[PDB]
C-alpha cells in the first residue's frame, strides 16, 4: 500500500525498497502531496534539469535518476499525480524538454505554479503508457541507460519518436512587448468564429494615457 | 469500403497520437491485407454471371461445374480504417471486407482461364 | 525457478471448430464453473478402482483433454485484444469476475450474441493481462494448470515423463519427512505431495522439490526395473509385488545385502512412452501432476528444438535449439524391461517373466480392441453431427501399439543410472 | 446465544464409521413358490428337500430387492435407511410422503411431487451408505468343497450361510438344477481374497483385496467417501514442525522417523473454504452487539492470564503526595487532580479492537466528557483536557483527533476561534458533534488559515498533532502451512499495529521514557505550561500556584510507568502468540495516520445475483448490505491504567511467557470447527444441485429424468424442499449446529456470494469464494443416469396402459402382452380427446354420437386416446358414461400417464376370472389430483404344461418394464410351465466369463451382485501419540 519507486540506477547501499508513508505534505499553497509524489517530482525536476544543462562530454550522476513504481500498482491509478509524473519521469529519462522555460532553480512559487499547470488536465501528448512487466525504454532515444540498464528495463525495437535534438541557451526574462513578424495562409474561415474567438480572447476595454498630438 | 488495415504500433485500445498507430500487418493476425469495395463485388458478381451464361459448353467439357462464388473470399473485420495513418485514427470501422492480392490474383487466373477454355462455344 | 508465464491454444487436427459439444462442457462442469480445479480435470481415482469410463469420459485423460478444448478457448475472451472479461460469452459461457475465477451462464442477450471466434494455436503470454500479473501468486497458481495443458499440446505423441536425480536431495532431516511416508503405495503419497503443493507454493530448490524428484525418479527406476530389492538405492525402493497388475504401485521398501551402485552426478530430463493405454495409465498422468508442479516450481532447460514440432520450436518458455530428447517407451514392453532386468540378475525365473508377459499381452490386446472401438464410435458419431463434433479424446493411431524404440529408450535409462 | 456457541466450538458428527456386516443395500427375494413336491417327480431329486442351504432362493417365481444395510453390522448408524416393499405391496405413502397436503386417501398421490420424492431417495440412500470398510479376515478351507481357500470370517455363528451366498461355487452340483447350472458357469479360481498388502518385515497387510457377493454402486460411494478422507490426511512430521513453529521456541514438540505405518490424520482445506464459512459467520453477526460482548470478556480474560504486566496504584499516590503546597492557597490542584482520577478488562478490550477495528471502533464513555464542556477558570477542566487528551490517542474513533482538537476550540470559543467550514458545523457545534472527515475544518486542513498572533496556543496545538501524532507499524503473524490465512481485507499474514514497533534487548529490560506516548504525554504537559505562561491568562493565577502548575505538568511528564515500554515490545508478542487462541479471527482496517480518503464508512454483502447481471461485481453494488458497530469504554480507567503501569519485579521475559505457554499450547478446536464448516459448504453445494435439479438457474442445469413428472415449484415450494434437504443433512450428520440459514434467507435460486466495503473516496472492495469439489454432486448425477437405466429396479413404471377387453388361451404378460393385439395412439380408427370434444344424446334408439376433439361425432365404441387427466376430472360422468362399452363394448381407450405407481396381481390359471369388476373400481376411485397404484394381475407358474382356461383382462402397460424377474423355478432344474427366467449372467458377469476382467462393470446398463472389495486396516492414532512437547 506504501508502494515502491526507485532509482535503479544506483543501489547507495544496494537494492532499496522505498515503501510511502502515511505522512504527507500539503505546505506547498494549495495542494496537499504524499512522500512517494514529493519525492518523485523533486527527482523528476533534477532530470529535467539535467537535460536542460546536457553536454556531450559531461558525465550525469546517474543515467537513471527517477523512481519507477515496482509495487503498489494496484493502488497506482493513472489519473493520479504519482501516475503523470511517472510518464513525466519517462520522458526525462528520453531527455525531453520543458516548452516553458526552466529556471536553474524553480523557485517554490515557481515549483507551485508548475504543479498547477501540471494539475491543469489535458490529453497527455506523450504516447508512453507504463508497464510494470518492464522498464520501457524508446528505439531511438539519445541516452545510453538502455545500454547501461542490466535488470527490469526494456527499450521497444519498434517504438521510435519522431522528435529533434535541441538544447536552447540562455533564456531570461523580457520587460516589454516586441513585435511579432506575421505571415498570412490560404485557409478560409467565417468572420463570425474569428468575432467570438476575439471575444474569449479579448482584453477590452481599458483607458489608455492620450499622448500629445502636437509638440 | 476503401482504405488499409492500421493496427495500434505500442499500446492497444490507448492510441491517441500518430505515433502510437502502425500499418496492420498480416503477421499480426505477412502477406497484404487490403479493404474490398462493394462495386468490385458487384462487378466480380456480375463476372460469374457472365460465366453462367457460357455454362453448358463449361459442363459439357465436363470441367469446373462448380461456380467461383467471390463472395466466399470476403472477410469483414472491426478496425482502424484509412488510405494514410490519419484517416484511421480518425476513422475506426466495423466489418470491412478484407482479401490478400495474391488470392484475388488466383480467382482472377481462375476466371481467365475458364474464358479461355470457353473461347470455342461463345 | 520458472519466470516467464506465456501459453499457446491448441489447434484442431483438421477440424474447423473445437472437438467439444456442449454436451461435453455440461458434463465437464457437472456441478462447477471453475475449471481451474484439479479434481475438475480428473475424478480423483485410487488405483484398482482408479480409471473413470463414461460415455462423455472414456478415460480421464478424455476428460482432461475435453477441459483443455474448452479452457482454450473460454481463456481467449479476457485474452482477446480488449481482454475483457464479461462482456461476450464463448458458447454461453461468461467470466463472473475480472481474475475469471469463475465462469457462469451467458445473459440472455449474450445468449443471443455470438461465442468468441477463437483462432487455433495461439501463443500468449501471462503477463499480458493485468489483473494476473497484478497477483504473482495467483498468476503461479494458475499456471500450474497452463503447464501441464501445454506440455500435453506439445506432444504430438505420447506425454514425457521429467526425471532427475540429486545427491543432496538425499541429505537432510527432509529425507526422514519422506520416511514420514515409508510402507505409503506411490499413489497415495503422491496425492498428498500434490494435495501439499496445491496448498502452497515452494522454493525451486526447495526441501519438498527435492523430495518429489526423488520419489519420481524411484518410481521410474523401479518402473523400468531399475532399481530392485537386488538393487536398493541406499535401501530406499519403491516396490510393485507383481508387475502387470490391475494398479501395481511400487510401494516405498528395504532391502538388506542388495544396495545398489549408482554414478556420481546430476542428471534430469522427460521421457514418453510410446503405449497410447496411458489414458488407461493413473501412474503416467500422476506423474504428468506431479511434472507439471515441478516446472511451475523451477524453470527446467528448453527442450530440443529438433525434439520438438517445427512450429513450436524455440519456444521461449519451453523448446530451445539445444534441448532433452523425449523417450518413447512402449508400456508393454516396458514391462518387458522390467522383467529383463530381473531375469538378467537372476531374482526371478525366465518362465516367471514369461507368464507376466504373456498376462501383459491379453491385457494389451483387450485395451486396443476396446480403444479401436471407441474411434469407430467417435467417427460415426462426428459423421452423425457435423453441427455438434466433438472427440472424446484427443485422436490415436494403431502406430502407437508399437514399442517405438522403447529398448532403445530402456537402454538410455539404464545408460542414465 | 447459539451463535456464540457455533463459534466457539461446533456440534461433532461421527466422522469414521466401520461396517462388519456386508456392504450392499440389495437382498434377492422369493416371489412365488413351486408346485412340489409331486408325485411324478421324486423329492429325492430336489436338493432342497434335504433342506440344503442353497446360495439362492428355490422358488418358482424370484425377483432382486433394494434392502439398504440388510446384512451389515456397523459400530455407528447413519439412520438413512430406504426399503421398498414387494410390487404387491402399496409404498405411496412414502412417494406421498412430500408435499401431498390435501391427498387424504392413503392410495391417491400428486403426481407432481414424485419427482422430489424419488430424488430424495436416492440421496437417502447414499446418506445410508456413508461407511469406512474395515479390513476383515480369512480362514483357509478345511473341507475340499474349495481348495482350501480363505474365507472372509465374521465374528458370530451361522457363517456358513454367508459362505455357500459368497462362493455359489462352493456348493455341489449332483443335479442339473438352473442353480447348478449356473454354479457351474460361474469361473471356479476366482475365491477368496484376490489380494493383500503383505510384504514389510512385521507388516500386516495395510489393506487386502477379495472377490465376494456384494455391490458395487455401495461400494462406489464408501470409495468417494475414502477418497476425501484420503485428499485431507495431513502426516506426524508435518504436525511437529507446525506445533514447534506455534511455540515459536517458547514451546518444543517433536516426532520420529520411521516407515509409512497408515495413520489418518486429515485436517487439509483450502483458505477459501475458510473465508466463506466466516463470511457466513459475519452475516449471522451482522448488526447484533450483543454476541460480541461476551466474546470481548472472554479474550479479556485471556489477555488478563497471559500479561506479566501488573496495576500498581501507588505510583499514583506517590505523585499526589509529591504534589506540594502551603496553607495559604486558595484552591489545591493535587486535590482537583485526584477528583479527576475518579477512581485491565477495558484496557483489554481496547486492545482487541486493534485487531477487530475492522468492524468495530472504540469510543470514550459520554459521563466522561465534561458536563458544562470546560472552562477556561477551571484547573479541573484542563485535567478533563489531559485525560481527554491521553485517551484520543488510544480511541479508534476516526475523528477522534479533530474532535480532541475542537473539544480544545470549544472552550477556547471566544478566547481563540477559528475558521469553520459552514454554520451547520458551527463553533458552537459539540466536537463530538464532527463525526466525519467532512467536518474537519477547510481551515484545520490549512494551518496557515490560522493566526498564530490571534491563536497562539490553537496555532500550537494544530502544530503539535502535525508533528506529534503517533506513528503506527505492522505484525506478521500465522501459520499457512498448517493454519493457513484468516485476513479478509488485507495482504496474508499481516497484523495491523496502532504504532511502530521497536525491540526490547533485555528479558528484564530497565524503564525507557524514549516512547512515542511518553513523548506525547510530554508535549501536551508543554502546551498547557504554554497556555499557563499565557500574558492573559497567568495574571490570575497565583505566582506560587502558577509555579507549583508548572511543577505539577513537569512531574506528569516525568512520571515513571511501564505500560508504553510493554506496549512497545511485549505487547504485540502477547497478541501474536493469543492469536491462534481466539476462536473468531481478527477482523482489521488499515490505519491511516492522517489519510481521511481510505478511511472506511461502508460494508456490503451480497448473498443473491441480479436477475439480468451474472457478473458479481457489477450487482454487488445494489445487491450488498450495510454492517457497523461502535465499541463505548472509560477513558479515566484507561489513562489510570497507562500511568501506573508495572512489571512483576523479577521479571524474566523468556521465562514467564514459556511458563505460561506450555499450559497455554493445549489448542485442537480450529481443526473440528475446519471439518464442520466443510461439511457446510458440502451441503450448500448439494442443495444448489437439488435446487439445479428443481429449477433454471442463472447458471446452467441438466435434465435427464424429466420423464419423471413434476410440478412448477414456487418460492414457497423451493423453500420447503430446501427446508427438507437441510433437516436430512443434519440429522445424517448428527449436528444440530445452524446451516444453510443465510442460503434460506431470501430467494435461493438466483443467490450469489460476494462481500464489499467503501471508505471516505468511496472506492469499494469486493470478495467473491470459489468453492472445492463435492463427492455428492458426483454421486447423485450418477445415480439419477442409474435410476434412468433402471426405475423398474427402483419398483417404477415408465410409459402408459390401455385399458381394452382380452380373453384368449394365450399366457401374455399384462406387462408384456402380444403384439398384434395391441393399439396405440398413431393406430387407426382411434380418437384423441381434447377439452373441444362434447357428447350428443341418442332418441329413439338412432345412435348417439360423442362430438369429436376434431368435432367429429359418433356413438362410445371403436378405438379412442385418453388423456388420463381428462378421465380424471371426468372420472364420475366417464365412468357413468363408458364402463359399460368398456366391459362389453368395442371401444379400446390408451391412456396417457408417462409414469405411475403399479402394483402385482397374482391369480390360479385353473380357473376363469374376469378383472372387469377390478378395473372398475380402479376407474371409480381415480380421482383428478390422486389415484391408487396402477395394478396387474398376473397366473401363477407351474412346473408343468396344462390345456389353458378363460381370462379376460382389460389393462396393458406401453413399454416392457418386467425386467425386475431374478429367476424362475430356482428349485427345480428348468421351468417346465409359465415364464422362464435364468438367473442374469450379467449380474454375476465376473463368475460367469472367466476372460472378463476383475474391475470390469456393466454399469449402467446392469448392476453386478457379486463384486471384488479392497478393505483397508490404516490406522488413525492421535497426534499426542506421535508427538511429543518436550519442556
Amino acid at each position: 500500500s506504501a508502494g515502491v519507486l526507485v532509482h535503479y540506477d544506483k543501489p547507495t547501499n544496494g537494492h532499496h525498497y522505498l515503501l510511502g508513508t502515511l505522512t504527507q505534505m500539503v505546505s506547498a499553497p494549495p495542494y496537499i502531496i504524499n512522500a512517494t509524489d514529493a519525492m518523485l517530482l523533486e527527482s523528476c525536476l533534477e532530470q529535467f534539469s539535467a537535460n536542460v544543462r546536457a553536454r556531450p562530454a559531461q558525465p550525469v550522476t546517474r543515467l537513471d535518476q527517477c523512481y519507477h513504481l515496482r509495487w503498489g500498482a494496484q493502488y497506482v491509478g493513472e489519473d493520479s499525480l504519482t501516475y503523470r509524473l511517472g510518464v513525466l519521469s519517462l520522458l526525462a529519462t528520453n531527455g525531453y524538454q520543458l516548452a516553458r522555460p526552466i529556471p536553474r532553480q524553480l523557485t517554490n512559487r515557481w515549483l507551485s505554479s508548475f504543479v498547477s499547470q501540471i494539475m491543469s488536465d489535458g490529453v497527455n501528448e506523450t504516447p508512453l503508457w507504463p508497464q510494470e512487466r518492464y522498464v520501457q525504454i524508446a528505439y531511438d532515444s539519445p541516452s545510453v541507460v538502455d545500454g547501461a540498464t542490466q535488470y527490469g528495463y526494456v527499450r521497444k525495437n519498434q517504438l521510435r519518436l519522431g522528435m529533434r535534438i535541441s538544447a536552447l541557451q540562455s533564456l531570461s526574462d523580457t520587460p516589454s512587448p516586441v513585435q511579432w513578424l506575421p505571415q498570412y495562409t490560404i485557409d478560409q474561415a467565417a468572420m463570425d468564429e474569428g468575432d467570438l474567438m476575439v471575444s474569449r480572447l479579448t482584453q477590452l476595454p481599458l483607458r489608455p494615457d492620450y499622448g500629445n498630438i502636437w509638440v | 469500403p476503401g482504405g488499409v488495415p492500421w493496427i495500434a504500433i505500442g499500446d492497444e485500445t490507448s492510441v491517441t497520437s500518430p505515433g502510437a498507430l502502425r500499418r496492420m500487418t498480416s503477421k499480426d493476425i505477412d502477406e497484404p491485407l487490403v479493404v474490398v469495395t462493394e462495386h468490385a463485388i458487384a462487378n466480380f458478381t456480375k463476372a460469374e454471371m457472365a460465366l453462367e451464361f457460357n455454362r453448358e459448353f463449361l459442363d459439357k467439357l465436363r470441367v469446373l461445374s462448380v461456380s467461383p462464388k467471390y463472395s466466399d473470399l470476403l472477410t469483414y473485420v472491426d478496425c482502424y480504417v484509412g488510405v494514410s495513418a490519419r484517416q484511421a485514427l480518425n476513422n475506426f470501422q466495423k466489418q470491412v471486407p478484407v482479401i490478400t492480392p495474391t488470392r484475388q490474383t488466383m480467382y482472377v487466373d481462375s476466371i481467365q482461364a475458364a474464358l479461355k477454355a470457353l473461347e470455342k462455344w461463345e | 525457478a520458472r519466470a516467464a508465464f506465456l501459453f499457446k491454444t491448441v489447434g484442431f487436427g483438421g477440424l474447423q471448430n473445437v472437438p467439444i459439444n456442449d454436451e461435453l462442457s455440461s458434463h465437464l462442469l457437472r456441478a462447477g464453473n471453475s475449471p481451474w480445479q484439479l479434481t475438475q480435470f480428473l475424478d480423483w481415482i485410487s488405483l484398482g478402482r482408479g480409471l473413470a469410463t463414461s460415455a462423455l469420459v472414456p478415460t480421464a485423460g478424455s476428460r482432461y483433454y475435453q477441459m483443455s478444448c474448452l479452457l482454450s478457448g473460454t481463456l481467449q475472451i479476457p485474452f482477446r485484444p480488449n481482454h475483457r472479461w464479461g462482456d461476450i460469452r464463448f458458447l454461453r459461457l461468461v467470466w463472473s469476475a475480472p481474475t475469471l475465477d469463475g465462469l457462469v451462464v451467458a445473459p440472455p442477450q449474450v445468449l443471443a450474441q455470438p461465442a468468441l471466434q477463437a483462432q487455433a494455436d495461439r501463443v500468449y503470454d501471462c503477463d499480458d493481462y493485468p489483473f494476473l500479473a497484478r497477483d504473482p501468486r495467483f498468476k503461479h497458481r494458475v499456471y500450474q494448470q497452463l503447464s501441464a495443458v501445454t506440455l500435453l499440446n506439445l506432444t504430438g505423441f505420447g506425454p514425457i515423463s521429467y526425471v532427475r536425480v540429486d545427491e543432496d536431495m538425499w541429505s537432510g532431516d527432509v529425507n526422514q519427512l519422506l520416511m514420514n511416508y515409508f510402507g505409503h503405495t506411490f499413489a497415495e503419497i503422491a496425492y498428498t505431495l500434490c494435495q501439499a503443493s496445491a496448498n502452497r507454493p515452494w522454493e525451486h530448490d526447495g526441501t519438498y522439490a527435492r523430495m518429489t524428484q526423488i520419489i519420481l525418479s524411484l518410481f521410474w527406476l523401479s518402473y523400468v526395473g531399475v532399481i530392485h530389492q537386488q538393487n536398493t538405492y541406499r535401501t530406499f525402493y519403491f516396490q510393485c509385488n507383481r508387475r502387470g497388475d490391475a494398479a501395481e504401485v511400487w510401494i516405498l521398501s528395504c532391502s538388506l545385502n542388495h544396495s545398489a551402485q549408482i554414478r556420481p552426478g546430476n542428471r534430469s530430463l522427460f521421457v514418453m512412452p510410446t503405449s497410447p493405454d496411458w489414458n488407461m495409465d493413473v501412474n503416467l498422468i500422476l506423474s504428468s501432476t506431479l511434472t507439471g508442479c515441478l516446472c511451475s516450481g523451477s524453470q527446467l532447460p528448453l527442450i530440443d528444438n529438433n525434439s520438438v514440432p517445427a512450429v513450436s520450436r524455440n519456444i521461449h518458455g519451453w523448446t530451445g535449439r539445444a534441448g532433452n530428447q523425449l523417450h518413447g517407451f512402449q508400456v508393454r514392453r516396458m514391462v518387458t524391461e522390467f522383467c529383463d532386468r530381473l531375469r538378467r540378475d537372476g531374482v526371478m525365473t525366465q518362465a516367471q517373466q514369461n507368464q507376466i508377459e504373456a498376462l501383459a499381452d491379453q491385457t494389451q490386446q483387450f485395451k486396443r480392441d476396446k480403444l479401436e472401438a471407441w474411434a469407430r464410435e467417435d467417427d460415426q458419431y462426428n459423421q452423425a453431427n457435423p453441427n455438434s463434433t466433438m472427440f472424446r479424446t484427443k485422436p490415436f493411431t494403431n502406430a502407437q501399439w508399437g514399442r517405438g524404440n522403447t529398448g532403445a529408450t530402456s537402454a538410455a535409462i539404464a545408460a542414465l543410472i | 446465544n447459539k451463535k456464540t456457541a457455533q463459534l466457539l466450538h461446533a456440534d461433532t458428527p461421527r466422522l469414521v464409521t466401520w461396517d462388519a456386516g456386508l456392504c450392499t443395500s440389495f437382498k434377492i427375494v422369493p416371489i412365488v413358490p413351486a408346485q412340489v413336491p409331486q408325485d411324478v417327480l421324486a423329492y429325492t431329486f430336489f436338493t432342497s428337500s434335504y433342506a440344503i442351504q442353497s446360495p439362492f432362493p428355490e422358488a418358482a417365481v424370484s425377483r432382486i430387492v433394494v434392502h439398504t444395510r440388510w446384512a451389515s453390522n456397523v459400530d455407528f448408524d447413519r439412520d438413512s435407511s430406504v426399503i421398498m416393499a414387494p410390487p404387491t405391496e402399496n409404498n405411496i405413502h412414502l412417494f406421498k410422503q412430500l408435499l401431498n397436503t390435501e391427498t387424504l386417501s392413503v392410495r391417491g398421490a400428486n403426481p407432481l411431487m414424485f419427482r422430489a420424492n424419488v430424488l430424495h431417495m436416492l440421496l437417502e440412500f447414499v446418506l445410508d451408505n456413508l461407511y469406512l470398510n474395515r479390513h476383515t479376515g480369512f480362514s483357509q478351507d478345511h473341507t475340499p468343497f474349495t481348495e482350501g481357500a480363505n474365507l472372509r470370517s465374521l465374528p458370530g455363528p451361522d457363517a456358513e450361510k454367508w459362505y455357500s451366498i459368497m462362493y455359489p461355487t462352493r456348493m455341489g452340483t449332483p443335479n442339473v438344477s438352473k442353480i447348478c447350472n449356473f454354479v457351474a458357469s460361474c469361473v471356479r479360481n476366482r475365491v477368496g481374497r484376490f489380494d493383500r498388502a503383505q510384504m514389510m518385515n512385521g507388516a500386516m497387510s495395510e489393506w487386502v483385496d477379495v472377490f465376494e457377493t456384494s455391490d458395487a454402486l455401495t461400494v462406489s460411494i464408501r470409495g468417494r467417501w475414502m477418497a476425501r478422507l484420503a485428499r485431507m490426511n495431513i502426516n506426524p512430521t508435518e504436525i511437529e514442525w507446525a506445533l514447534t513453529e506455534c511455540a515459536q521456541g517458547y514451546v518444543t514438540v517433536t516426532s520420529p522417523y520411521a516407515p509409512s505405518v497408515n495413520r489418518l490424520m486429515p485436517y487439509r482445506i483450502s483458505n477459501a473454504e475458510r473465508q466463506i464459512s466466516q463470511i457466513i459467520r459475519i452475516m449471522n453477526i451482522g448488526n447484533n452487539a450483543t454476541v460480541i460482548q461476551p466474546v470481548l470478556q472472554d479474550i479479556s480474560v485471556l489477555l488478563q492470564r497471559i500479561s506479566p504486566l501488573q496495576i500498581d496504584p501507588t505510583i499514583i499516590s506517590n505523585t499526589m503526595s509529591t504534589v506540594s503546597e502551603s496553607t495559604t492557597q486558595t484552591l489545591s490542584p493535587a486535590s482537583s487532580i485526584l477528583g479527576k482520577l475518579r477512581p485491565f478488562s477495558s484496557f483489554r478490550v481496547a486492545l482487541a479492537g486493534w485487531l477487530y477495528n475492522g468492524v468495530v471502533t472504540t469510543v470514550i464513555d459520554d459521563s466522561s466528557y465534561p458536563k458544562d464542556g470546560g472552562s477556561v477558570t477551571s484547573l479541573e477542566n484542563l485535567w478533563d483536557f489531559f485525560i481527554l487528551a491521553l485517551a484520543l490517542p488510544l480511541t479508534t474513533d476516526p475523528c477522534a483527533p479533530v474532535k480532541a482538537f475542537m473539544t480544545l476550540a470549544n472552550m477556547m470559543v471566544g478566547f481563540e476561534t477559528i475558521p469553520m467550514d459552514n454554520q451547520i458545523y458551527t463553533q458552537s457545534r459539540r466536537a463530538s458533534a464532527f463525526s466525519t472527515p467532512h467536518t474537519w475544518p477547510r481551515c484545520f486542513m490549512n494551518i496557515q488559515l490560522i493566526s498564530p498572533i490571534d491563536a497562539p496556543i490553537l496555532r500550537q496545538w494544530a502544530e503539535i498533532i502535525h508533528r506529534y501524532w503517533p506513528n503506527p507499524s505492522q505484525i506478521r503473524y500465522g501459520a499457512p502451512n498448517v493454519f493457513g490465512s484468516a485476513n479478509l481485507f488485507t495482504p496474508p499474514e499481516v497484523l495491523l499495529l496502532p504504532i511502530d514497533h521497536q525491540p526490547a534487548n533485555v528479558t528484564t529490560p530497565t524503564l525507557d521514557f524514549t516512547n512515542e506516548l511518553t513523548n506525547w504525554r510530554a508535549r501536551v504537559c508543554e502546551l498547557m505550561k504554554n497556555l499557563v505562561d499565557n500574558q492573559r491568562y497567568q495574571p490570575g493565577w497565583t505566582q506560587s500556584l502558577v509555579s507549583s502548575m508548572r511543577g505539577t505538568l513537569d512531574k506528569l511528564k516525568l512520571i515513571k510507568s511501564m505500560t508504553p515500554m510493554y506496549l512497545q515490545q511485549l505487547a504485540p508478542v502477547e497478541l501474536a502468540v493469543i492469536a491462534p487462541m481466539l476462536p473468531f479471527p481478527p477482523f482489521q482496517v488499515p490505519y491511516v495516520r492522517l489519510d481521511r480518503d481510505r478511511v472506511p464508512t461502508m460494508v456490503g454483502v451480497t448473498r443473491q445475483s441480479r436477475d439480468t447481471i451474472t457478473q458479481p461485481a457489477l450487482s454487488l453494488s445494489t445487491t450488498n448490505t450495510t454492517v457497523g458497530v461502535p465499541l463505548a469504554l472509560d477513558a479515566r480507567a484507561i489513562t489510570v491504567a497507562l500511568l501506573s503501569g508495572k512489571y512483576p519485579p523479577d521479571l524474566v521475559t523468556n521465562v514467564w511467557y514459556a511458563d505460561a505457554i506450555y499450559p497455554m499450547y493445549a489448542d485442537t478446536e480450529v481443526f473440528s470447527n475446519l471439518q464442520r464448516d466443510m461439511i457446510t459448504c458440502e451441503a450448500v453445494q448439494t442443495l444448489v444441485t437439488l435446487v439445479a435439479q428443481i429449477s433454471e438457474t442463472q447458471y446452467p442445469v441438466d435434465r435427464y429424468l424429466d420423464w419423471i413428472p413434476s410440478l412448477r415449484a414456487s418460492a414457497a415450494t423451493a423453500a420447503t424442499f430446501a427446508e427438507w434437504v437441510n433437516t436430512s443433512m443434519k440429522t445424517a450428520f448428527d449436528l444440530s449446529d445452524m446451516l444453510l440459514e443465510p442460503l434460506l434467507s431470501g430467494d435461493p435460486r438466483m443467490t450469489q456470494l460476494a462481500i464489499q466495503y467503501q471508505q471516505y473516496n468511496g472506492r469499494t472492495f469486493n470478495v467473491i469464494p470459489e468453492m472445492p469439489g463435492s463427492v455428492i454432486a458426483d454421486c447423485v448425477q450418477l445415480t439419477a443416469e442409474v435410476f434412468n437405466h433402471e426405475y423398474n429396479l427402483f419398483g417404477i413404471a415408465r410409459g402408459d396402459i390401455i385399458i381394452g377387453r382380452v380373453q384368449s388361451t394365450h399366457l401374455w404378460s399384462p406387462l408384456a402382452p402380444p403384439p398384434d393385439l395391441v393399439f396405440d395412439r398413431d393406430t387407426p380408427g382411434v380418437h384423441i380427446f381434447g377439452r373441444d370434444c362434447r357428447i350428443s344424446f341418442g332418441m329413439n334408439g338412432a345412435a348417439p354420437m360423442i362430438r369429436d376433439e376434431t368435432g367429429m361425432m359418433v356413438p362410445f365404441e371403436g378405438n379412442w386416446i385418453f388423456p388420463l387427466a381428462l378421465w380424471q376430472m371426468n372420472t364420475r360422468y366417464f365412468n357413468q358414461q363408458f364402463d359399460a362399452w368398456i366391459k362389453t363394448g368395442e371401444l379400446r381407450i390408451r391412456i396417457e400417464m408417462g409414469a405411475y405407481p403399479y402394483m402385482l396381481h397374482y391369480y390360479d390359471p385353473r380357473q376363469y376370472a374376469n378383472a372387469w369388476n377390478l378395473t372398475s373400481a380402479w376407474l371409480e376411485e381415480i380421482t383428478p389430483t390422486s389415484i391408487p397404484s396402477v395394478p396387474f394381475m398376473v397366473p401363477i407358474s407351474s412346473d408343468h404344461d396344462i390345456s389353458s382356461a378363460p381370462a379376460v383382462q382389460y389393462i396393458i402397460s406401453t413399454e416392457y418394464n418386467d425386467r425386475s424377474l431374478f429367476c424362475t423355478n430356482s428349485s427345480s432344474p428348468q421351468t417346465i410351465a409359465g415364464p422362464d427366467k435364468h438367473i442374469p449372467v450379467e449380474r454375476y458377469n465376473i463368475l460367469t466369463n472367466p476372460d472378463a476382467p476383475p474391475t470390469q462393470i456393466q454399469l449402467p446398463e446392469v448392476v453386478d451382485l457379486y463384486n471384488v472389495v479392497t478393505r483397508y486396516a490404516y490406522e488413525t492414532p492421535p497426534i499426542t501419540a506421535v508427538v511429543m512437547g518436550v519442556p
